[PDB]
């Protein structure tokens, strides 16, 4: 019984992590998607 | 249905059409037994869907180095089948 | 020097670029051992000489249909090392 209890407890402990994994995933996406355009806009000219 | 779990080993792509790659490669693998024809079906389906032009390979024991279009690169596995599909050209 | 012969399967391209591929990619094979690194050689080198965007695949047993620009497709066997190389960009 208590081994099963350990098992379920450890599994549910694992389960919560995917949310912050997805958080850093969205960080990945935010970095790359903006950074493509962000590398592309600028140039040595354009005296702005 | 044979549950061939997909693990994508490299991608610069949006997640929706990455899962589209997973599903399309699942259907192609279920439909054809020739690895050439697997690549045929997946490549034609993608060229039709998100506008050409891609390149697709399926294999077992392979490496490959490629320059691709941004948001247009995927490399995953179905079963024992490494599957690559990128857009360049 | 082991005459790993460029026995040719599929090609629409110049014999000269065929066989230049042959020596330098054999050069790739000779120092290295790893398929992906051989690909790194071969694709980078023809991005150097025959200009980007090339695409190279080193392996033994695969099915690949791709689109290649005219006179830009090489696909043959060097030993069991199947070598595929096409331009697309």
């Amino acid at each position: 019984k208590v081994n099963l209890k350990y098992d379920s407890w450890h599994k549910e402990v694992l389960s919560k992590f995917g949310q912050m994994l997805g958080s850093n995933m969205t960080e990945f996406h935010s970095q790359i998607s903006k950074s493509r355009q962000e590398l592309e806009q600028h140039s040595v000219d354009t005296a702005s | 249905m044979c549950d061939r779990k997909a693990v994508i080993k490299n991608a610069d792509m949006s997640e929706e059409m990455q899962q589209d790659s997973v599903e399309c490669a699942t259907q192609a693998l279920e439909k054809y037994n020739i690895e050439k024809d697997i690549a045929a079906h997946i490549k034609k389906e993608f060229d039709k869907k998100y506008n050409p032009t891609w390149h697709c390979i399926v294999g077992r024991n392979f490496g490959s180095y490629v320059t691709h279009e941004t948001k247009h690169f995927i490399y995953f596995y179905l079963g024992q089948v490494a599957i690559l599909l990128f857009k360049s050209g």
